C-alpha cells in the first residue's frame, strides 16, 4: 500500500454574508437643498457614524464635473474609511476651476481654497435648477476685499472692513475703502460658466480614529449542502453549511469546539445555525500486486 | 467602604460559543474577593444624619466594574472623561424614561449635573421636573439614542430587589458596555450568587478616557418641605464599584453556552491548579 | 500589468456603464495621462530617466 495525496474537493461556489444594510448616510439630501452656505462662511458638514454610497455617477445633482482626486470612486463602498469632512459651498461655474490643488482664485484667496495632498473627492455640478434664482440671487456672498490670504481648512465669518493703501477707514465705505463683502448675480440667462454651481468636497482620515463609517457589504444569499467558500463578516474560510440545532444566545455570533476551530457560525441577517461539516480531506492511498507483468491497481 | 465582591465581574468577552466544555482566557476581569467601595443612595433624615451625598469622582484605571442594587430607581447614568471639561472631548450617558442618550457632547460638569424628579399635580405620579445636566457647546461627533418611553419606577424602600450590573472597558476606542438584569432578594450586601454579564453596545467613538462618575436623580415631591438638594427622602438605593485588572481567568460553560462558574488562576493554590491543569476538579497529587 | 509586458492599448477605458468610443468626456478619459512637468519643475516632478 501507498500514499500519494488529498482528496481535496475543489470548494464549488464563493458566498459573501453580512447583516441588513440597516444604515446609510444621507448623501441625497445633503446634494440638494432650497438653500445652501455662502462661499464665505462653507459649512463643514461632520460626515460619521453613516454607511457611505456610490450608487451611480449621474444622480440627483447628475455629477456635472467628478473628481476623486486621492482615492479610487470605484472602490468606494469597499474602501474602509473614516471621518468625512463635507466642506461644501455655492461658486460659479468659471470658478469651478479653482479646486485642484493649488488653484487660485477668489475662492482661494478669500473664501476657500484646498491642500495639495488631498485624499477625498470633489463634485461641482450646475446649479441651473437648484440654486438659479429666476430673478438672480446675490445671497451668496464672497469676500474680496481683505488684506492676506486664507489657507485651506479655514473658514472666515467676519466682516472687517479693507483699507487700501493704509489710509485709515473709521467704518466708511468710499474711496479705496469698500465693504469686504460683495454678491454674485447668478441669473439663469447667464452663460454655461456664469451658472450658479454647487460643489460638494469629501475630505476623511485614513485610518486614524476607530473606523466609524466603511461601505456597503453585499450579501449574496447562501446554499447549502455544497463545499462553499464562505466569507462571514467575521471569518473567510472553505465548508459545507448545514442547518443545526445549537442554541446560540442572542449576543452569541460564533461557535467553536474544544481545539478551537470554528465550526458552528449564525446567519448574519436572519436567526440561522449553521454547522460548517468539513469537505473531503482522504488520504487517496494506493493498493497495488505489484510494478511489473500486473499494471492492476486500485 | 471596602466590600468582598464573592463572585462578580464574568462575561463573555468573545462572541463565540462552547458547550459543556471549559476555557482559560486572558482579559480585564475584576479579580475575587477584592476591596470594593460601597456607595449608599441614602436620604437619613436625622437632624444629625447628613444627607448622604455620596458621588465623588470615581478613577477610570483600566476598566469600571459597577453593580447597582436599586428598588427606587434613582441610580441612573455613567458620565466618562478624562478632563471631564469642555474642551477635551468626553462621554455622558444618562437614561431618562427607559431611554439611552448616549453621546460624545462634553457639556459642563459642574457639581449639579444631575437629576431630578417630581411628583407632579397635573398628573398624578412622578415626572421629570429638573434636567441641570447640560449647558455648554454641543460641537457633536457622535449622538446614539434608542427611544422607547417606558418608565419602571416600582419604588419600594424596605427590601432591594433588583440588581443592574455594568461593566465599562475601554479596548482601541470600542468602548464596549456589558450588562445584567436581575431580580434579587438580599438587602445587605450582594449576593454570593454567580451571574454573567452579557454585553450591550460596543461605542466606536474612540474617546480618551480616565474619569468616572455616576448619574442619579435628587428632585422630589411637595410634601417634603424645602427645595430640591436642600430637601430629599426619596433616595434608597445603594450601589458598589469596584476596578477590573488585567488577568487571566478560567470559565466553565455549559450546554446552553451560559457561564456558570468561573475560576481566577492567580488566586490562590487551589485555583492555581484548576488553572494550569485545565480542570474544574483536580485529584490528590 | 502583470511583469515583464508593455502594453499599449490606444483604446480609452470604459467607466460610467457607457461604451466610449473614443469619445473624451465624463467617465471616459484618455487612459495615457501625461506626465504633469514644468522644465526645471520640483523635485517630485523632475523627470528621470531610468
Ligand atoms: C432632493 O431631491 C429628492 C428627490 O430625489 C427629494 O426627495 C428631497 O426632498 C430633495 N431635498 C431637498 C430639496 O432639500
Ligand atoms: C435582514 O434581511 C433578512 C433577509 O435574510 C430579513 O429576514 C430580515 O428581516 C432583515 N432585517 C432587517 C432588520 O431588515
Ligand atoms: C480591603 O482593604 C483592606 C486594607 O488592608 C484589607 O484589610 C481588606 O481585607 C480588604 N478587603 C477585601 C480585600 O475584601
Ligand atoms: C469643534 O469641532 C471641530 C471639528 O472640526 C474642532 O476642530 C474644534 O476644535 C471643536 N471645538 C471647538 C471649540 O470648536
Ligand atoms: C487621548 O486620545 C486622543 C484621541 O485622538 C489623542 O488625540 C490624545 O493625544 C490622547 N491623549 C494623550 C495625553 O495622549
Ligand atoms: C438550558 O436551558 C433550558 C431551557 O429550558 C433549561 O431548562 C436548562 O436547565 C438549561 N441548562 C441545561 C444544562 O440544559
Amino acid at each position: 500500500i501507498y500514499q500519494t495525496s488529498n482528496f481535496r474537493v475543489q470548494p464549488t461556489e464563493s458566498i459573501v454574508r453580512f447583516p441588513n444594510i440597516t444604515n446609510l448616510c444621507p448623501f441625497g439630501e445633503v446634494f440638494n437643498a432650497t438653500r445652501f452656505a455662502s462661499v464665505y462662511a462653507w459649512n463643514r458638514k461632520r460626515i460619521s457614524n453613516c454607511v457611505a454610497d456610490y450608487s451611480v455617477l449621474y444622480n440627483s445633482a447628475s455629477f456635472s464635473t467628478f473628481k476623486c482626486y486621492g482615492v479610487s470612486p470605484t472602490k468606494l463602498n469597499d474602501l474602509c474609511f473614516t471621518n468625512v469632512y463635507a466642506d461644501s459651498f455655492v461658486i460659479r461655474g468659471d470658478e469651478v476651476r479653482q479646486i485642484a490643488p493649488g488653484q487660485t482664485g477668489k475662492i482661494a484667496d478669500y473664501n476657500y481654497k484646498l491642500p495639495d495632498d488631498f485624499t477625498g473627492c470633489v463634485i461641482a455640478w450646475n446649479s441651473n435648477n437648484l440654486d438659479s434664482k429666476v430673478g438672480g440671487n446675490y445671497n451668496y456672498l464672497y469676500r474680496l476685499f481683505r488684506k492676506s490670504n486664507l489657507k485651506p481648512f479655514e473658514r472666515d465669518i467676519s466682516t472687517e472692513i479693507y483699507q487700501a493703501g493704509s489710509t485709515p477707514c473709521n467704518g466708511v465705505e468710499g474711496f479705496n475703502c469698500y465693504f469686504p463683502l460683495q454678491s454674485y448675480g447668478f441669473q439663469p440667462t447667464n452663460g454655461v460658466g456664469y451658472q450658479p454651481y454647487r460643489v460638494v468636497v469629501l475630505s476623511f482620515e485614513l485610518l486614524h480614529a476607530p473606523a466609524t463609517v466603511c461601505g456597503p457589504k453585499k450579501s449574496t444569499n447562501l446554499v447549502k449542502n455544497k463545499c462553499v467558500n464562505f466569507n462571514f463578516n467575521g471569518l473567510t474560510g472553505t465548508g459545507v453549511l448545514t442547518e443545526s440545532n445549537k442554541k446560540f444566545l442572542p449576543f452569541q455570533q460564533f461557535g467553536r469546539d474544544i481545539a478551537d476551530t470554528t465550526d458552528a457560525v449564525r446567519d448574519p441577517q436572519t436567526l440561522e445555525i449553521l454547522d460548517i461539516t468539513p469537505c473531503s480531506f482522504g488520504g487517496v492511498s494506493v493498493i497495488t500486486p505489484g510494478t511489473n507483468t500486473s499494471n492492476q491497481v486500485a | 467602604a471596602y466590600t468582598n465582591s464573592f463572585t462578580r465581574g464574568v462575561y463573555y468577552p468573545d462572541k463565540v460559543f462552547r458547550s459543556s466544555v471549559l476555557h482559560s482566557t486572558q482579559d480585564l476581569f475584576l479579580p475575587f474577593f477584592s476591596n470594593v467601595t460601597w456607595f449608599h443612595a441614602i436620604h437619613v433624615s436625622g437632624t444629625n444624619g447628613t444627607k448622604r451625598f455620596d458621588n465623588p469622582v470615581l478613577p477610570f484605571n483600566d476598566g469600571v466594574y459597577f453593580a447597582s442594587t436599586e428598588k427606587s430607581n434613582i441610580i441612573r447614568g455613567w458620565i466618562f472623561g478624562t478632563t471631564l471639561d469642555s474642551k477635551t472631548q468626553s462621554l455622558l450617558i444618562v437614561n431618562n424614561a427607559t431611554n439611552v442618550v448616549i453621546k460624545v457632547c462634553e457639556f459642563q460638569f459642574c457639581n449639579d449635573p444631575f437629576l431630578g424628579v417630581y411628583y407632579h399635580k397635573n398628573n398624578k405620579s412622578w415626572m421629570e421636573s429638573e434636567f441641570r445636566v447640560y449647558s455648554s457647546a454641543n460641537n457633536c461627533t457622535f449622538e446614539y439614542v434608542s427611544q422607547p418611553f417606558l418608565m419602571d419606577l416600582e419604588g419600594k424602600q424596605g427590601n432591594f430587589k433588583n440588581l443592574r450590573e455594568f461593566v465599562f472597558k475601554n479596548i482601541d476606542g470600542y468602548f464596549k458596555i456589558y450588562s445584567k438584569h436581575t431580580p434579587i432578594n438580599l438587602v445587605r450586601d450582594l449576593p454570593q450568587g454567580f451571574s454573567a454579564l452579557e454585553p450591550l453596545v460596543d461605542l466606536p467613538i474612540g474617546i480618551n478616557i480616565t474619569r468616572f462618575q455616576t448619574l442619579l436623580a435628587l428632585h422630589r415631591s411637595y410634601l417634603t418641605p424645602g427645595d430640591s438638594s436642600s430637601g430629599w427622602t426619596a433616595g434608597a438605593a445603594a450601589y458598589y464599584v469596584g476596578y477590573l485588572q488585567p488577568r487571566t481567568f478560567l470559565l466553565k460553560y455549559n450546554e446552553n453556552g451560559t457561564i456558570t462558574d468561573a475560576v481566577d488562576c492567580a488566586l490562590d493554590p487551589l485555583s492555581e491548579t484548576k488553572c494550569t491543569l485545565k480542570s474544574f476538579t483536580v485529584e490528590k497529587g
